[PDB]
């Protein structure tokens, strides 16, 4: 698995979308070892709440703790190891099993047991039989993550250099819930596809998207055709140590809806932008009404403005089950809130008019990394090599001068790289002390 | 004929008064017209004609709606965040945008030319009781699309839709409503007129 | 128009006198009738309504009846063991305890709540020439199950039915007949009223 | 109702044409007494009666055709080389021959015998405007064919007919053609009746 | 393959449900080597009566020879592979090839060659051409079974402590009939997890099948919710040398049946207990008319009462081709034959609907070995553990007191283990030297 | 992979035409090695005219040059892998990826790239991202072929002896002209299944197609249930170094063609047979008017005559993509032209009445070698076996005295050994050095 990426992340070998015994193993050294999405606090919002979440292939349940705090566990009784739950939400205290009865609290420990005094008795400890744990929880202003690696880094500092960029959005605009339900589908590509593309595709946009900017007119209808860059500037692209990345185009708060969702929320995001500027800065307030397109590492994807929240959740080296939330700034009025969450899944939900021109794109590419000659040729990440900066006054992390750009592909390709070729994360840790450089 | 919801444990109040609706409200010559009304909606969408469908069978205050439920425990009931999402809600304007998408000739993922096959059945209606020119309709439909040689997909729907007389003569569609029965569409995508 | 079974050599003496017996009994009003009284058992079954369905259009005489007949050489003779296992062969009560069993807030497997939809076509009915309360149904089914996210099951059957016609105006299954076209269902199970 | 196929810019000349056709010429008796002939002609296959069916169906002059369309770009103009392969292009004679081969004892493919089950829907008819005596029939086919324990094999198409009125009352089959919606059939074969 | 069952059978690794490597492994160490049920005496009663049979993964033609013994082969052509029978059951004196017309006698023997003497020549031996023979052949009072493993213990000593509790209903009650042809269904689990449930699981009736209880009323209704144990006692359970084992559930002769079949089968059973009393005694005369629930090592399972016979046939890792034959007593009247053959497939075939209450569990835990982090989990049978005995006066094999208990699911697995970690018998021999202490 | 097929190809494990790593082992030593057919001139007559093709599992854009030449590519772009091109056939003087708008020349060139002088400056190098190209090409008579390895024989060698059997028909009738599109349709079937029917079995006509003979009364009716051989004689196969081999069986210009088809082709035949005498002799004229059944090296088919060409197009272990063509004489009439082209698709094309015979045979030998104890049968290739010659004054190559013969399954199944047995083509040659001997 040694030599998949190249040095820089410039190029990848196609067979990574296609190869069933690099999937295996990424199970383990991607899988088993990163952050991963969960859900949001506006999702379990009280006691007793959960959600149904895949982390890689294995399901957990993720619940609503009575103290307040959130805490998950493999979706698998153990006894004999039926699946627990069937919901996909809801609210309990507990999870009783349909096979034979065992009684879990919401807290995973193993509360009853039917024919515990006649027939278990002292063959029996409860205390050893609780519901396995995922080790590690974690949030970023209510996004809550969770690690089966007890010794990864905190959240916030696996986040790196992104979270600068996240946080007019995620801290300072007063808070963001998630909409749910999601949106779900299967799309027979794999995983690492989706991620590159919203990593850092400014590039497709007006070429994929040629049609979809014509009939719905798009701010990015500047950029249609691949013609033109935008008349606010060619905008910015960071990369970060452990993978995350994305892209900025400046001001594009509407992103990817119609014509007809654009005066209201360019006008909303106007008015709070003029606020935050007072509080964190121009730049960063202007960052606040951009479009941002991005992934956190490895397999959990954003857009900003046309916000949605996106989780590529693997089923197998072809297969993707995709999932798709909008998410709403807290202090928008409800209405705004209802016709934000329908843009996004016509966007790019399941009957998303963009997303049926961007799985275009996603499947063959998968496709081709299964055939014995097309696998062996290179991906190719050069755009703006050569010319990313580190260390600059204004923009943290590796950075390049536009959202049409590589920059996050090469890191996100990098970190990969490190992971795969990595037994732990000491290891990884080793192979990215020069990741700047 | 009624459904007693208490002893029905599995029915929902809003499918049992449905059903009562549109047995009450059969009408032979409805039937007849409703169904080649359906038949002809089908043909055209089938054919690929989505400005004489936006333009001649749906009228200009169309709520077009398929939503996907979340799947909830049936015995569970304090859990009341929205159950569904909206993978189409659309407006006229709405539905125009999908369609010059779909004709547009950078379409990418429509070249080479889909093919569409859409096979209705199961159609009932009843006239609104209030509103003499409204037709609640209910059909099913399984609509198979094929393309790039050896992609195959197929779809299960209930449709249930009010529909309205014009001066004139025509049937125009104002509300078209889909619970669409799989949570996890297999089928790439769910981009396609039910 | 009858078969002759000697030059049609693929064809039953069965298969060949029910072709005959709803060839000859085509009546218009008879097939608008049993279309729609099929309509209305397929939405009452696709809603989940089982009491409903087992009291109002299921007789207390019913056989309802599903074979999984074993393949066997069309050429051989000899061997006469029974060629067909009844995966239903219900009486009324083993209906009743079907549909209790369906609805009881126990039944597992039913949480969440399944999504179902028929799609009933090629529907053919004959008055019986002694009896002519009874009224013999064909018709095909294709039946979609749809549950726990990423399950999709469906089901194809023709059903043999006979229906009679009860004082006050009613009509009721008496006998319902399914061959199930597939040896070896790959749909999980059949527990599905086709 | 006509389709202005400048605007609708996926539609071809000659289905805008077969839409105005079929809309124009909707008849209630012939929708009637056409579902009926359709039904007949699917019991029929289903039972494998196909000597009866070429005999009593089928038309002396009969082109019993099905194409699989080679897949073009939509916007390229030059290629002018036959884009269609005929996978049936039957006369009479070739449907004997076809309908003896499904039927002869040493056909090894058919032991233990094959089933199959037909849904015809959406059916529509036009008489033809010059000819009074001949039918324009279009109806779409759900075809399931199941063998060997567990091969299931389900066809989907559009059958565009003409039939032909026949002194003494019958209805025959002058022309069938089906553009086969799958490039690649993934059904192991196309070795069916449609 | 060494450490997938812990020590005594007390724990199994959920990934044995779901690995695609382990799934070869077994073709090799557990269908090569084992005793596979095939048919009844009755479903080929006369010469030149046949069934196919699936051993494993390969088809098996089972044919009755013209002197009254069975012979079996596999259905493959020795010229080019083709397969030769399709029909599931017939009578024939021959099989004769579709693809060029070589034929065979119900022997196996290659009789006919198309164009021999024309062709052949001396270039053919038909003597060397004969149909792959099944060379182990035996039966257990009507029921045959196959071994491909020339070197099996014979099927009698394989039962080992398990036929005593079987001769009540098999051997001593008049004769028993399986009655066909089978339900058949594919169903997405696991042959073990079925093989598992069936060995020992009395644990399960009351929970998983609480609303088939109340619905139909069985005589299991004593146990509904795993409230109460029966008032006949907790039962047995037993397991042996070779892997198979069963519970007893007392009296319950009606078993998984409802209402309706109760008084009528009850009857029956009462009587005959009363001959069969003076032939062999009480205690045994009571299990002829108790419900047993078994598995004869690997993948044949039974219940009596409600008298079910089933094999477990593996397609794959995830997938099972389940067959379910009912059987009755010779000396049945035929009308109650009939009704007991249509209530074994009303609770337990393709539409069983105490069957669709197994299938739940089953599928899940097969699903759940086959995902990364959950497939480490163990599966635990500690149910009556350190309780069983070896060497009873009265019941023998390693027995504990209760039909709710995991006696017989350690017992299996522990089998299964021997089997996995051995080359050939010999090897499975001395791994299985000190079984029951 | 080394003892798969015995000395002189006379037998075959039955585990060939079902095991999954061989599969991925072929694509290596088969498919990444061997001549493997493109198309023909007449698909692709004017410049910018292109087909899609399959070389093993991967795609190639076969394209017509401006120049009149023809070159093929990898379906691939250079960028991130997106397929290149959909349709299947088409004129265009390049092609444009719809991700991100890089174009190529129909000369594989990339000639634009979308933002090249605003983004990329010189941090690309458009000559080192052309297409990646199939290195040879080359044809017989029209028919073109291609090898991914550059060092694989010109095409006439590798067609060896059997190229002189070909020649009646292909080279001196005039010109051929291919007649598409083709049928297509998928079978569970593994590719070489198909190749060894079409390189030489004879024997299954009078069998397997007895029905079909019955009914469309073709000129095989004479070996209708194996019970005589032609009355013209046995006929002949061939094989050569290579391994492609095929039977003739004399006269039978009309091949698996109706009654109504014969007439009028036997006339056309016959006419040109007497000129053609003239030309290059009277066997060579009887040949050109005989049936032909052959493979060309691995899995390219054809039947003169009933003039038919195909190609199986591997797709994994157990399922093969089938594209059949009609191939006509260019001199015939043109509504005799279209009766061919519709009489191919009638016989073996999807809806083929004897394709449905032949593919009957085709799935369960393939299924068979997937099934544990059945893949260790043999099959065996021992027709004709001890009466093959070479160095005949007439006939060139590996000859035997009967088109109902295995002497071309003994030479494909040499070669195919040879082939997987061997890294590269001097390995090859090596292990081929003895092949006639
Ligand atoms: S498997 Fe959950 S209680 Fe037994
Ligand atoms: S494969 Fe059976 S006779 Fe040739
Ligand atoms: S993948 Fe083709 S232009 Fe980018
Ligand atoms: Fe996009
Ligand atoms: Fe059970
Ligand atoms: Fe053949
Ligand atoms: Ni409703
Ligand atoms: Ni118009
Ligand atoms: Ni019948
Ligand atoms: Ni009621
Ligand atoms: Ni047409
Ligand atoms: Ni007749």
């Amino acid at each position: 698995y040694q030599n998949l990426v190249s040095e820089a992340g410039l190029t990848q070998k196609l067979l990574i979308h296609g190869d069933k015994e690099l999937f295996q193993h990424e199970l383990k050294t991607i899988f088993a070892r990163n952050w991963l999405f969960l859900t949001h606090d506006s999702l379990i919002p009280s006691p007793g709440d959960y959600v149904k979440a895949k982390m890689g292939v294995d399901e957990v349940i993720v619940s609503r703790q009575n103290d307040g705090s959130v805490r998950a566990f493999l979706n698998v009784c153990r006894h004999r190891g039926k699946t627990l739950v069937h919901a996909e939400a809801g609210n309990a205290k507990g999870f009783v099993c349909g096979y034979h009865g065992w009684g879990y609290g919401s807290n995973g420990e193993l509360q009853s047991v039917p024919f515990e005094k006649e027939l278990y008795g002292d063959a029996i400890k409860k205390k050893c039989l609780g519901l396995k744990e995922v080790p590690r929880i974690e949030s970023f202003h209510g996004f809550i993550y969770g690690c089966f690696d007890a010794e990864a880094p905190p959240l916030i500092d696996y986040l790196g250099d992104a979270a600068w960029y996240l946080e007019p959005t995620f801290k300072y605009s007063g808070g963001l819930e998630l909409v749910g339900p999601p949106g779900k589908v299967v799309v027979k590509a794999n995983w690492k596809s989706f991620a590159e593309n919203f990593v850092g595709d400014g590039y497709h946009v007006g070429w994929t998207h040629a049609a979809a900017l014509r009939a719905g007119q798009s701010v990015f209808s500047s950029i249609a055709g691949n013609a033109k860059l935008p008349p606010e500037g060619a905008g910015l692209q960071m990369t970060s140590k452990y993978g995350s990345g994305m892209g900025v185009f400046w001001g594009y708060y509407s992103g990817n809806f119609s014509a007809d969702m654009i005066p209201d929320l360019m006008a909303f995001g106007a008015a709070k932008q003029e606020k935050l500027a007072k509080e964190i800065g121009d730049v960063r307030a202007r960052i606040y009404r951009s479009f941002l397109n991005g992934t956190i590492f490895p397999n959990n994807s954003f857009l900003t403005g046309s916000a949605a929240f996106r989780v590529w959740n693997p089923i197998d080296e072809n297969t993707t089950e995709v999932w798709t939330y909008a998410f709403v700034e807290k202090d928008m009025p409800e209405d705004l809130k209802r016709r934000v969450a329908d843009a996004v899944q016509r966007s790019i939900g399941p009957a998303g008019f963009w997303e049926s021109d961007d799985n275009e794109n996603m499947e063959t590419m998968s496709q081709n990394g299964k055939k014995y000659q097309s696998s062996n040729i290179d991906q190719i990440a050069s755009l703006g090599f050569g010319k990313d900066v580190y260390g600059d006054e204004c923009y943290p992390g590796v950075v390049g001068k536009s959202a049409i750009g590589e920059t996050s592909y090469r890191g996100f390709y990098r970190a990969y790289q490190a992971h795969i070729s990595s037994s732990n994360w000491a290891e990884f840790e080793n192979a990215s002390r020069n990741w700047h450089i | 004929m009624m459904i007693n919801t208490q002893e029905d444990k599995l029915v929902s109040a809003h499918d049992a008064e449905e059903f009562h609706r549109f047995f009450v409200g059969h009408d032979s010559d409805l039937q007849q017209e409703v169904t080649t009304l359906l038949t002809r909606e089908a043909h055209l969408l089938d054919i690929q004609a989505y400005k004489a469908w936006l333009e001649h069978f749906v009228a200009p205050e169309i709520k077009y709606q398929v939503i996907s439920r979340e799947l909830r425990s049936t015995s569970e009931r304090r859990y009341q965040l929205n159950d569904a999402v909206n993978l189409y809600n659309e407006n006229y304007q709405q539905l125009k945008v999908r369609v010059e998408h779909q004709m547009d000739p950078q379409n990418w993922a429509n070249n080479p030319k889909i093919r569409f096959t859409r096979f209705v059945t199961n159609v009932t209606a009843a006239k609104d009781k209030s509103a003499p020119e409204i037709l609640h309709v209910r059909s099913n439909l399984i609509l198979h699309r094929a393309r790039r040689e050896n992609q195959v997909d197929v779809f299960y729907a209930t449709r249930e839709d009010k529909w309205k007389r014009i001066e004139g003569g025509g049937i125009k569609l104002v509300e078209r409503f889909v619970d669409y029965p799989e949570r996890i569409p297999q089928t790439h995508n769910l981009l396609v007129f039910l």
